[PDB]
């Protein structure tokens, strides 16, 4: 028979339905309340007893008359799945946000589903080449891994994700996807535009990208569950399709923020930094679910917007563990003017080892990091006394390090909006050789300002010659 | 006033009809009230977030439809209200009297006029919390605009839907930055061009009513009230009013932009709106969140800002560009509300404390300020020709970044420092003096071409005025074209070079 | 002169309200509330019989 | 399902009593013992009102409940069990007695004062609310006609504010 | 804090050391061990008894070399010994 | 022991800093709200009671010796400052630049003795 429930109370976005019958809706299942403006599905979140279960809204909470008949799907939100998803930017409910109508999905797996099996986890050391210098040498990107770009508020996260998308997708060799949570509306529009223009999603042809957008506008529950819907689409595209699938999550910190906003109204006592009482557990359940098992390859880009620009925040701290190749970008480096903004002394990839990208590459990165750390360590005495007051060896290292830091930025293909230069993708081997040379003084006399926003050391020398022509 | 008598008769006739069709027998009775929040029983079938009409006269929203006791905040003073007074269900979600007629009128929380001008017509009364356009109904920033004051605006534009943000200490006059930004709705809006029209609608969230009067007078005298609807929420006004005000501005922005004309908004000090949400949450029953402020501070802030966008031609290619203004303590960029909002808004213009007393009436931290769209949607004068001038702005800002205690390594750095410092002493567009899309590039172009840089730095304060007047009455054709042709061509660059020689001469 | 006119117009509504206070006091003082009770009863009867 | 949930606040006990007794007939039977108990409590100013105090000991609470039940079979029915359960669960249920009465009215009587612009204290004990309402109102107007004074119709305030604010 | 009050000690691997190239990154000065060499094979102990003091001296000259200037014989010798160790 | 044997009975406390951690853990473990230190409400009462237990009587004295572990330069903590200004004489045994070539591992400089008069 039909299951109907009456909305007993709607407080904030955490609504209550007192399904006054025997078989109450299951936890983590979908309850549908028929608001006149749509299907305000709900996530039955806590069986508060007395035939009352508290739900998280998957849409607007305004105007829900206390006592609306709520019909229960019974199982999890059945996100449509299949190749048909490609080219359609689904919504958090799986509803096709693309004004192309319903998408004919052969099936629909549950949004919530079991994580990868502990014994089905294909360990890999393959490095995916993205071309950006910090991505090139300082922290390799694991092919079919989970690279997290935990970084400050828009201080490079959106642009870095966009450039990486425009880079990897063309040669993705599979069926990628894009999942956003709390995405800036204009940024979401721009991402859709770039995917359409790059040919990644062909409107009337083959599409290698299927999108699920969870922009910040939505209700908190929608913001939290949108990334879960993306992860379900991704895992379905990884096992069933069995081919490499690149799923990128933007501002996964917004998912934790949704958890934080929901939890307080959900009756959980306040936790650390007021964060949701279940930060790590939920973040794992929505992160550990994403992995490249033997069933298929998963390229995961999970940007985390470290609140308060201080990675000491408990949510970013819990985020740091579950991600493999961490490329931290912080406002300190940005304020120096370097667009790529990567904190080279911090951003590291455990995918990078001696036997991973080359003994020479490992030594090059080690020397570069040592030099930059020396510069940071001596910055205090430099400011207090001056460059002259210290050693000429120390002065030489400081000058080389300043040149290296000024070499860290690069022109990215979509960032040409800001720097204005057509984008430059530095070859991994070429970049390693360039850095080894620059530390070794094969171009130590080139100009510092001719080291920023160029390609490899070849473009560096070309820029030095151009500066010799113009600056004089 | 016999018209007042007629209005009284019409209103009392409406009241007699209402009484005859009361249809209110089991409607709720306010159980208790306080802090602008009233706990009311009954109202067994009140739709969520619907205004409730209270006997004491002051109405209020109904937020928490708790089990039984449905919580309705009071959008007005409590000295009138009392427990047990009847609570009448308005039957409608909170909707704001919205439409083009509100022009020049200052409206209260839901839209009650407060200046004393009587009724203002309506082109729709929509709910205060509308769902913003998604992906497909959204679009890029393909149409630029002018911020009016040069105000590092050619540097970091403010385009179609550019959700820019600000910050500052108390009495930082960031409000004045907003006011000048609004005044630019007189060099395009006051014409007849819808494509140039950016019908601004400021806000007044929690300001001393004297400051409200100052704003109204400054709007009228410079003839701004012809294009700016300034929704008001007094500090003396009650907390629910201040909290709902940003939603009212959102409603007005929808009523304008949704019609298909390119419109703009500038929320007032939104820190007061956050404090109001704090009052609403921590006072009714909701447990506090991070930074002791209510948990959904980001939710409210987004639901305000995310309403603003730039729809596509599918929706009429209109836009509601927004300039939300947030306030800190001690110019604190690093704060819960400030940092969280800076994630939401797409542009930032940081106003410091030192510079606010150090060197500039604008005192906008050029290096700190940024906008997520510099290329797309910038003044075609400032980029299509002066794109090198924008890169030079970034470069000279980086140059002045290192100009604290380093020695004189060479002459190149010193020359860059002197020229950029003259430029910075120049670029501050004086208060309430919006005049831009005519010689924007001129400052950097002359600095690199050595026209103004040869002048004394202090003297530039009048040298710029003389150069502008010379361009106006002497380079009138070239200056007017730079205004209208939409670009400063190499030929126009040569003619401007000739005009620059003339300015250098006389 | 215009400002004086605007202020006098406001004075008009203020004086109208001030006399309305006395007008209301008349309503209670005169037992037209007796003449109002039957009207209230009839209006309520019509309202209840409406649906 | 009960006629309508009483929104808790120590009304959970009364709601449960109504539901359980509604499993049986236990309708007039339930309300009768409750009315007798409330009358007995009123019949003892002290030791039955000061007995409704938090400070009463658990042994004291059980003993007081037992003594109140000792008035012959005036505590007949499931009300005895409910009283004993409250004797340790929640001491004060005079409001729960009124809530039990409210549930009884909801089961059988219904009706409450209309209001609108009238402060009358009448009742319309009939299931329907589309016929008897007018007769009840007209009768209470033409019979008794007590202090139903809302002072004046709020529309006076409405017009006064409307005129006074342009 | 509770662990450092209950645990045996610490190898407080500060991020600067690992960034300074020393992988593994036991910041020797910030390290600690209540048990110590008494729980160690003395073959290690004969050299560690000098290793610890040499690292300690290097800690004493780290600031002096941070200044990047000359000094006496003991200081320069200590700096070279510490960097080499 | 002081009450009965009436001889100068020593008194050593292992880690009064650990004692304070335990007191705070008790307060948090109890329903009480720990706020008389900013993280501890009972710190005042319990710490004062324990310290004033070490008392000198006309019959005799029971000299105490409490060890206030330094939470690595915790100058901020109000409870540590209460303990440090809850005594009269002390000795500072640092592991850095004080255990260096010293079996006593003490610092005769930073030590103090209020009882020290000629």
């Amino acid at each position: 028979t039909p299951i109907t429930g009456k909305v007993t109370a709607v407080i904030g976005a955490i609504v209550d339905v007192h399904f006054e019958q025997s078989e109450l809706p299951a936890i983590l299942n979908a309850l549908e309340i028929k608001t006149p403006q749509g299907k305000l599905v709900l996530e039955v979140a806590q069986h508060l007893g007395e035939n009352t279960v508290r739900t998280i809204a998957m849409d607007g909470t305004e105007g829900l008359v206390r006592g609306e008949k709520v019909l229960d799907t019974g199982g999890p939100i059945s996100v449509p799945v299949g190749r048909e998803t490609l080219g359609r930017i689904i919504n958090v409910i799986g509803e096709p946000i693309d004004e192309r109508g319903p998408i004919k999905s052969k099936l629909r797996k549950p949004i919530h589903a079991d994580p990868p099996s502990f014994a089905e986890q294909s360990t890999s050391a393959e490095i995916l080449e993205t071309g950006i210098k910090v991505v090139d040498l300082l922290a390799p990107y694991a092919r079919g891994g989970k690279i997290g770009l935990f970084g400050g508020a828009g201080v490079g996260k959106t642009v870095f994700i966009q450039e990486l998308i425009n880079n990897i997708a063309k040669a993705h060799g599979g069926f990628s996807v894009f999942t956003g949570v709390g995405e800036r509306t204009r940024e979401g529009n721009d991402l859709y535009r770039e995917m359409k223009e790059t040919g990644v999603i062909n409107l009337e042809g083959e599409s290698k990208v299927a999108l699920v957008f969870g922009q910040m506008n939505e209700p908190p529950g929608a913001r939290a569950r949108v990334a879960l819907t993306g992860l379900t689409i991704a895992e379905y595209f990884r096992d069933e399709e069995g081919q490499d699938v690149l799923l990128f999550i933007d501002n996964i910190f917004r998912f934790t923020q949704a958890g934080s906003e929901v939890s307080a109204l959900l009756g959980r006592i306040p936790s650390a930094v007021g964060y949701q009482p279940t930060l790590a557990t939920d973040m794992g359940l929505l992160q550990e679910r994403i992995t490249t098992t033997k069933k298929g390859s998963v390229t995961s880009v999970q940007a985390v917007y470290v609140p308060a620009d201080d990675l000491t925040d408990p949510a970013p701290a819990t985020t740091f563990a579950h991600l493999d190749a961490t490329t931290v970008l912080s406002r300190g480096i940005s304020e120096l003017g370097i667009y790529p903004a990567v904190d080279p002394l911090d951003s590291k990839s455990r995918l990078l080892d001696a036997a991973v990208v080359g003994q020479e590459h490992y030594d090059v990165a080690s020397k570069v990091q040592e030099t930059l750390q020396t510069y940071k360590s001596l910055q205090d005495i430099i400011a207090i006394l001056g460059m002259d007051e210290l050693s000429e060896q120390d002065k030489l290292t400081v000058e080389r390090a300043r040149k290296i830091q000024r070499f860290l930025s690069q022109p990215f293909a979509v960032a040409e909006v800001f720097t204005g230069i057509p984008g430059k993708l530095v070859r991994l081997k070429d970049t390693v050789a360039s850095f080894k040379a620059v530390l070794e003084g094969k171009y130590d006399n080139i100009p510092e300002h001719a080291f920023y926003m160029v390609g490899g050391i070849e473009d560096v020398v070309a820029k030095a010659e151009k500066l010799a022509a113009e600056a004089n | 006033k016999a018209q007042p008598t007629e209005v009284s008769s019409i209103l009392e006739e409406r009241i007699k009809g209402v009484s005859d069709e009361a249809n209110l027998n089991e409607t709720g009775r306010v159980l208790a009230v306080g802090d602008g929040i009233a706990r009311v029983f009954g109202l067994n079938n009140i739709q969520a977030e619907e205004l409730v009409e209270f006997s004491s006269g002051v109405k209020g929203m109904a937020l928490n439809l708790e089990p039984g006791q449905v919580g309705i905040v009071l959008f007005g003073s409590d000295r009138l209200v009392k427990e047990g007074e009847l609570v009448k269900r308005t039957g409608n979600i909170v909707d704001v009297p919205v439409g083009p007629g509100l022009l020049g009128r200052v409206v209260d929380a839901l839209g009650n006029p407060i200046d004393g001008k009587g009724p203002i017509d309506a082109a729709g009364r929509s709910r205060a919390q509308v769902k913003a356009p998604g992906i497909l109904p959204r679009r890029s920033v393909h149409e630029p605009v002018q911020t009016g004051l040069k105000a590092v605006d050619a540097l970091v534009p403010i385009g179609r839907g550019q959700r820019e943000l600000i910050i500052g200490d108390r009495q930082t006059g960031k409000t004045a930055v907003a006011l000048d930004t609004i005044l630019n709705q007189k060099r395009w809006n006051n014409g007849s061009d819808e494509s140039k029209k950016l019908y601004c609608v400021y806000v007044a969230v929690g300001q001393k009513r004297s400051t409200v009067a100052q704003l109204v007078q400054t709007l009228e005298q410079h003839d701004a009230m012809k294009y700016s609807i300034i929704v008001a929420a007094t500090a003396s006004e009650a907390a629910p009013l201040q909290y709902l005000a940003p939603f009212t501005a959102a409603s007005i922005g929808e009523w304008f932009r949704d019609n298909g004309k390119h419109a703009l908004i500038v929320y007032d000090d939104l820190s007061k709106q956050a404090v109001a949400y704090r009052q609403l949450s921590l006072l009714l029953r909701r447990p506090p969140g991070r930074e002791a402020y209510p948990g959904d501070v980001f939710y409210l802030h987004s639901r305000l800002l995310e309403r603003a966008a730039k729809l596509s031609e599918k929706e009429g290619s209109g836009s509601l560009t927004a300039l939300p203004v947030i306030e800190t303590q001690g110019g604190d960029v690093s704060a819960y509300i400030p940092t969280n909002v800076i994630s939401i808004t797409d542009g930032q213009i940081f106003l410091e404390a030192e510079l606010f007393y150090k060197g500039i009436r604008p005192a906008i931290n050029v290096g700190l300020s940024v906008s997520r769209v510099g290329s797309a949607a910038q003044v075609k004068a400032l980029k299509q020709v002066a794109g090198s001038l924008k890169l030079f702005l970034a470069q000279y800002r980086e140059v002045a970044a290192f100009a604290q205690f380093g020695s004189d390594l060479d002459a190149s750095t010193k020359q860059t420092l002197v020229r950029g410092e003259r430029l910075t002493q120049l670029l501050k567009q004086n208060q309430y003096s919006p005049l831009a899309t005519e010689e924007q590039v001129p400052l950097i172009y002359a600095g690199v071409n050595g026209h103004l840089d040869g002048i004394e730095l202090s003297r530039i304060g009048e040298f710029e005025s003389s150069f502008l007047s010379y361009l106006k009455s002497n380079h009138n054709e070239l200056l007017t074209e730079i205004r209208e042709k939409g670009e400063l061509s190499k030929e126009l660059l040569a003619s401007l070079k000739s005009a620059t020689e003339s300015f250098v001469a006389t | 002169w215009v400002r004086y006119e605007a202020s006098l117009r406001q004075l008009e509504q203020r004086q109208l309200a001030k006399s309305v206070i006395s007008r209301v006091q008349s309503e209670l003082g005169n037992p037209k509330f007796q003449e109002k009770v039957l009207q209230q009863s009839i209006s309520e009867i019509e309202q209840l019989l409406s649906k | 399902p009960p006629p309508v949930r009483l929104f808790g606040v120590e009304g959970t006990y009364a709601t449960a009593l109504y539901q359980a007794a509604a499993k049986n007939s236990s309708i007039d039977a339930a309300f009768q013992s409750l009315q007798k108990v409330e009358s007995t409590v009123k019949k003892n100013p002290k030791l039955g009102h000061l007995l409704l105090n938090p400070a009463l000991s658990l042994k004291d609470r059980n003993s007081v409940i037992d003594a109140i039940v000792e008035t012959h079979k005036n505590l007949d029915g499931y009300v005895v069990n409910l009283l004993k359960v409250l004797s340790e669960n929640n001491r004060l249920g005079c409001f729960e007695k009124i809530a039990s009465d409210f549930g009884v009215l909801n089961d059988a009587h219904n009706g409450l004062l209309k209001g609108t612009v009238t402060s009358a204290e009448p009742l319309d004990p009939k299931s329907f609310k589309r016929i008897e309402k007018a007769l009840s109102a007209s009768k209470l107007v033409g019979q008794g006609k007590s202090l139903k004074l809302e002072n004046v119709v709020k529309p006076e305030i409405k017009g006064g504010l409307i005129v006074e604010l342009g």
